[PDB]
């Protein structure tokens, strides 16, 4: 409908709320691997925020493993840096981190924080 | 908050 | 950490994105039983927008349960409007439904639309 | 987009 009001803050509370769902492994789902590091995550929320992710959930025979193998190239600290970002919006982008956060949002295919990352790097050069 | 979106 | 960059737009593509998962049915692993009529939707999202799926789906035994029958007084569109609400920030308030989304939405504990409601009804008093 | 939030 085109009669409808909206609330501003939903989208955000609803973000906020997963995020605790996430902290007090709550219904999480899924356990990603990297590099013998386990995160415990929702699969919903992955596919989200994750081409990557949105590909596996969306598979046949993936969507029902609970635990899914990383890549060994990719980065824990840079995982854990996205996936932070998955359910904040708040990406902890710093210079001893930035190569390895580039790398991962590339697998992952979280396009704005290529962008981002490619900004950053790019102002210093 | 509510808004005309 | 202080030092994060946000990206303004992700909590409303995350919602936007979980609405997509949600028309093409997937990972929906509950079903609400609204007086005969059946609604598709996740767990997790309905615990992150209504107080009455928290306690649910935190109860040890309720988590489990992949059909939920609500009191036989809720009515189905008043549901319907409070889940697309769930999913998309939008409500689509209107006389003819007004009295019907308050009440789902008090039953639901949904205090924002609750709030908007006895507004909108205060108006016309 | 992206900010200092
Ligand atoms: N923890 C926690 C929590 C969550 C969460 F989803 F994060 F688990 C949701 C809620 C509510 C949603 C709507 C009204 S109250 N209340 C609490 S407490
Ligand atoms: N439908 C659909 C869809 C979704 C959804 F989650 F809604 F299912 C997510 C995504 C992506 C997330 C990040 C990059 S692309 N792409 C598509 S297509
Ligand atoms: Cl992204
Ligand atoms: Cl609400």
């Amino acid at each position: 409908a085109d009669s409808c009001i909206q609330f501003t803050r939903h989208a955000s509370d609803v973000l906020l709320n997963l995020n605790r769902l996430r902290s007090r492994d709550i219904l999480t789902d899924v356990v990603i691997v990297v590099s013998r590091e386990q995160f415990r995550a929702h699969k919903t929320v992955l596919m989200a925020c994750s081409g990557l992710f949105y590909s596996i959930f969306t598979d046949q025979l993936k969507c029902n493993l609970s635990v899914i193998n990383l890549d060994p190239e990719i980065n824990p600290e840079g995982f854990c840096i996205l996936l932070d970002f998955m359910y904040t919006s708040r990406l902890n982008l710093r210079e001893g981190n930035i190569m390895a956060v580039m790398a991962t949002a590339m697998y992952l295919q979280m396009e704005h924080v290529v962008d981002t990352c490619r900004k950053f790097i790019k102002a210093s050069e | 908050a509510w808004v005309i979106p």
